[PDB]
RNA sequence: ACUGCAGGGGAGACUGGAAUUCCUGGUGUAGCGGUGGAAUGCGCAGAUAUCAGGAGGAACACCGGUGGCGAAGGCGGGUCUCUGGGCAGUAACUGACGCUGAGGAGCGAAAGCGUGGGGAGCGAACAGGAUUAGAUACCCUGGUAGUCCACGCCGUAAACGGUGGGUACUAGGUGUGGGUUUCCUUCCUUGGGAUCCGUGCCGUAGCUAACGCAUUAAGUACCCCGCCUGGGGAGUACGGCCGCAAGGCUAAAACUCAAAGGAAUUGACGGGGGCCCGCACAAGCGGCGGAGCAUGUGGAUUAAUUCGAUGCAACGCGAAGAA
């Protein structure tokens, strides 16, 4: 706000899988306050994803969000009588947000029946290379990569 | 077929575009590729970025015949006077040294009236 | 009058370099130009760029300032010729010859006008493009008169210090331009003191409606000229004089209004400025606006649809109970 930055907020670990990237997808999938439904669809994913390649889930998750990180995004602008976007930099864990936010934010709109097997697919087609999720990668790039003439105006 | 080691980087930089120009000393022209050349069109061609592309693409249509040490003469109130230069050092040419050609008239010719913008 | 001194004061003739543009060649290839963003335009028939030569016009970077000069307008690239004024000192000379000045006469930025030259750049009118509800404008590409020179006319400007000219007097403090002169004078310091004429800044007495002026008066005084008498009508009509014309100078009345004004004060306001805050925006999550239905309103209808609420701050409000 006004006053300088507010205090983010803890995550604790998992306890099923030591790592706290596992309980900040169940929060993206969460929605009306159904945290155990919301845990038992990563959970629940992660397992099927084990039964496709044998790896462990959480070393295929971490590949699967390489792949759709963001390093330059596309802020807008006004400057005079045309408005035209700006690329800055992405810090880390902005690129752990916006991320999850696409996995989770592509996989409702994939043609599957379950959202067990919907998040299961794009966490395997993104470990991969080739689902959804990382088209919007080399496409905030490529929108990223088309206007640097207007680095120079950083707010 | 033109073989001259030495030459002479021209840079011209306006609020609207930079040209660079590449000449041996005695002034014939050698590679010219400029702002527009490197495809931009508009408002854009003024940005530093599009001037250290247009030294890039001068730079490298150079050294394909054989310039390998250049001196540079810029002119003009651009914002690409000193983004230029730095691009022409990251291309494998040699700047030697640096001068300021801008015309400065003694008072002669009336410039046009001011915009009231 | 004599001796010194400072200066973009004026006039004429000759003349110097940078830059803009064009022309003629050399190299070189697809863009250049332009704006808040574009487009008209230029170019691919060799442009912009880069180098060399040539033609022409206009203005004079740095010195240049808070500064000089002139009655004001105004005045600066250099040189020669001709020429006006000012200041200080000497106190040689004339012996009130002084000041102002109705009418009058001369000078008088820029625009404009006449005849003839010149025309690089800039640029009214003009045209096209964009902006927009429209855009006879702002912004952009072009571009004619004119701006320049010679000889005449015009005689107006916020021609301003919005302050007529001469003189005498009335605390000072502190810069800067032109002189002359005394003290440590050769301690050189080109510092200090005295005096004369410019030019600014801040300040006391005094004046002023206030702001402010203040030894360069808007202070204290005397001599002469111009001018004002509520705001519009109006610096207009008619008459006259000047002018080639555009127009200038002198200058009214009827009628109409009860005001038009000058400085300062408090506030509100700004597409003025500084700093600061709010779910204001940004970063997010979930909605409304579409559908059926419930409830309130506008409208319409009705014998009656009781009345009240009507930007935020009325519309699941008075109504926490209308068969
Ligand atoms: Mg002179
Ligand atoms: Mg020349
Ligand atoms: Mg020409
Ligand atoms: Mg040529
Ligand atoms: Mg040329
Ligand atoms: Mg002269
Ligand atoms: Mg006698
Ligand atoms: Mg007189
Ligand atoms: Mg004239
Ligand atoms: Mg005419
Ligand atoms: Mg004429
Ligand atoms: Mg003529
Ligand atoms: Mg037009
Ligand atoms: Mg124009
Ligand atoms: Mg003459
Ligand atoms: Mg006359
Ligand atoms: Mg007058
Ligand atoms: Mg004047
Ligand atoms: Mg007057
Ligand atoms: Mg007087
Ligand atoms: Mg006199
Ligand atoms: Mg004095
Ligand atoms: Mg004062
Ligand atoms: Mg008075
Ligand atoms: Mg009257
Ligand atoms: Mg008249
Ligand atoms: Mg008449
Ligand atoms: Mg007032
Ligand atoms: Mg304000
Ligand atoms: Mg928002
Ligand atoms: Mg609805
Ligand atoms: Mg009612
Ligand atoms: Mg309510």
């Amino acid at each position: 706000p006004r006053k300088g930055p507010a205090p983010k907020r803890p995550l604790v670990n998992d306890p099923v899988y030591g790592s706290q990237l596992v309980t900040q997808l169940v929060n993206k999938v969460l929605l009306k306050g159904k945290k155990s439904l919301a845990e038992r669809i990563v959970y629940g994913a992660l397992e099927q994803a084990r039964d496709k390649t044998g790896t462990d889930p959480v070393i295929t998750l971490k590949r699967a969000l390489d792949n759709v990180k963001p390093a330059l995004e596309v802020r807008s602008r006004r400057v005079g009588g045309a408005t035209y976007q700006v690329p800055v930099e992405v810090r880390p864990d902005r690129s752990t947000t916006l991320a999850l936010r696409w996995l989770v934010g592509y996989s409702r709109q994939r043609r599957e029946k379950t959202m067990i097997e919907r998040l299961a697919n794009e966490i395997l087609d993104a470990s991969n290379g080739l689902g959804a999720s990382v088209k919007r990668r080399e496409d905030t790039h490529k929108m990223a990569e088309a206007n640097r003439a207007f680095a120079h105006y950083r707010w | 077929k033109k073989n001259v080691p030495h030459g002479a980087a021209h840079i011209k930089s306006t609020f609207n575009n930079t040209i660079v120009t590449i000449t041996d000393p005695q002034g014939n022209v050698i590679a010219w590729a400029s702002s527009g050349h490197v495809g931009f069109k508009g408002s854009r061609k003024s940005t530093p970025f599009a001037a250290q592309l247009a030294a890039e693409n001068a730079a490298r249509k150079a050294q394909d015949h054989g310039v390998r040490k250049v001196d540079v003469f810029v002119k003009g109130p651009g914002s690409g006077r000193e983004t230029a230069i730095r691009s022409l050092q990251a291309a494998g040419l040699e700047v030697g040294a640096i001068s300021d050609v801008t015309p400065q008239p003694h008072n002669g010719v009336r410039p046009p009236k001011r915009r009231r913008v």
